[PDB]
């Protein structure tokens, strides 16, 4: 499914996260899956103001380990395991630019 | 919900949401035409497509099978397709063969 607001803890083998506009600068969500599969998180085509905006790729829930923070990128594909977190923050009076970030549960069958 | 892909060949799905499996006995020709409400567009994705290339192929396209396609495929990550309007045809095809290579197919509806 489709999701617009700022975090949450999702579950969901499809789900494409699309910008957050309202008046919070900082959205974390938090992607579950059924532990006995991983997540394939997949951010094609970056394009934020580098400098007053970034997406986060955390190990685990906030505070884990940074992956990686980027404001522009082709294509960045990541594995990871339930309970991954995905965080967006930007600059007080910077508006959101448009975002799209896809989480799927990786399986073949 | 979770279709059997091979039982569901030439119909057309009308699930808001689910997934199609492929399995390893797909016939050598099957397709799936996804039909949402009026006011929807479809949102479908590959998790992880590989395809005996030259064997087998997947093509989807943006409507019913007379509409455009957004090309044949036999493998990838992430694969991710959008309609413009409420319908979108996937088609598997196999040249010769009794197997068939595993896949599953998320789709949902986006509506704007």
């Amino acid at each position: 499914l489709d999701y617009h607001a700022c975090g949450g803890r999702l579950t969901d083998d499809y789900g494409t996260i699309f910008t957050y506009k309202g008046p919070k600068t900082e959205c974390v969500w938090t992607l579950q899956v059924d532990p006995k599969y991983k997540l394939l998180v997949s951010i094609p085509t970056l394009n934020l103001t580098c400098g007053k905006e970034y997406v986060e790729v955390l190990e685990g829930a906030p505070g884990s380990k940074s992956l990686g923070k980027f404001c522009e990128g082709l294509s960045i594909l990541n594995r990871g395991s339930s309970g991954m977190t995905v965080k967006y923050k930007r600059d007080s009076g910077h508006p959101a630019s448009p975002y799209e970030i896809i989480f799927l549960r990786d399986s073949q069958g | 919900a979770r279709i059997n892909g091979p039982d569901e060949c030439g119909r057309v799905i009308k699930d808001t949401s689910g997934s199609i499996s492929n399995t390893d006995r797909q016939k050598n020709l099957c397709t799936w035409t996804i039909l949402m409400k009026p006011d929807q567009k479809v949102r479908m994705a590959i998790p992880y497509l590989n395809l005996a290339c030259g064997k087998e192929y997947v093509e989807v396209f943006d409507g019913l099978l007379s509409g455009p396609s957004y090309g044949k495929l036999c493998a990838g990550a992430a694969i991710v397709f959008l309609s413009t309007a409420n319908t979108m045809t996937i088609k598997y095809n196999r040249i010769s063969g009794n197997s068939s290579s595993p896949f599953l197919i998320y789709f949902y509806g986006s509506s704007p």
